[PDB]
């Protein structure tokens, strides 16, 4: 049973910072790809960003130069540093492990930013 | 759309079945297994690809497709769309839209 633990969201005033975390357990074969997706109430899954085992990072234009992804090879975990927050980022986020086989999603992390 | 010689978004883009099958397609309806009240969007579906598959071909690429003339460079925008849209599996959906 592949499991992804996601944590680190909540309510933050405009301009604040957060650090989400997704830890992968189970099979997670070595050539994996971990990404983060956005969903606000009324819209679909918006791919926030993606990182592969190549260490390359791919980001969308919605949040240019603001959001960052960090890797931990020892525990094979990922941390999303969520900086320069804007009310347009008010959306629950999810984790996506491409891996090589069956894909697995997270349970959700509420991120709210307003004033 | 799961039978040989057929076309459609699934038959052309998802899982191509050669006209010369030997084997059986057996399906069920997971209305009380896979649907949730708030909608189960964990099942993803492409609508766009550059070309149709070959039989038993698998593409798990997430490259953004170029609907226009300008390149997308892995970023959505004008005439740039992600491959996968998710499904609104809900227990109140009609028989056609049920899982």
């Amino acid at each position: 049973q592949v499991q992804l633990q996601e944590s680190g969201g909540g309510l933050v005033q405009a301009g604040g910072s957060l650090r989400l975390s997704c830890a992968a357990s189970g099979s997670i074969f070595s050539p994996n790809t971990m990404g983060w997706f956005r969903q606000a109430l009324g819209k679909q899954r918006e791919m926030v960003a993606v990182i592969s085992s190549i260490a390359s990072t791919q980001y969308a234009n919605f949040v240019k130069g603001r959001f960052t992804i960090t890797r931990d090879n020892t525990k094979n975990t990922v941390h999303l540093q969520m900086n320069s927050l804007i009310p347009e980022d008010t959306a629950v986020y999810y984790c996506y492990a491409v891996d090589k086989s069956q894909d697995y999603w997270g349970q959700g992390t509420q991120v709210t930013v307003s004033s | 759309q799961i039978a040989p010689g057929q076309t459609g978004k699934i038959a052309d883009y998802n899982y191509k079945l050669p006209d010369d099958f030997t084997g059986c397609v057996i399906a069920w309806n997971s209305n009380n297994l896979d649907s949730k009240v708030g909608g189960n969007y964990n099942y993803l579906y492409r609508l766009f690809r550059k070309s149709n598959l070959k039989p038993f071909e698998r593409d798990i690429s997430t490259e953004i497709y170029q609907a226009g003339s300008t390149p997308c460079n892995g970023v959505e925008g004008f005439n740039c769309y992600f491959p996968l849209q998710s499904y609104g599996f809900q227990p109140t959906n009609g028989v056609g839209y049920q899982p």
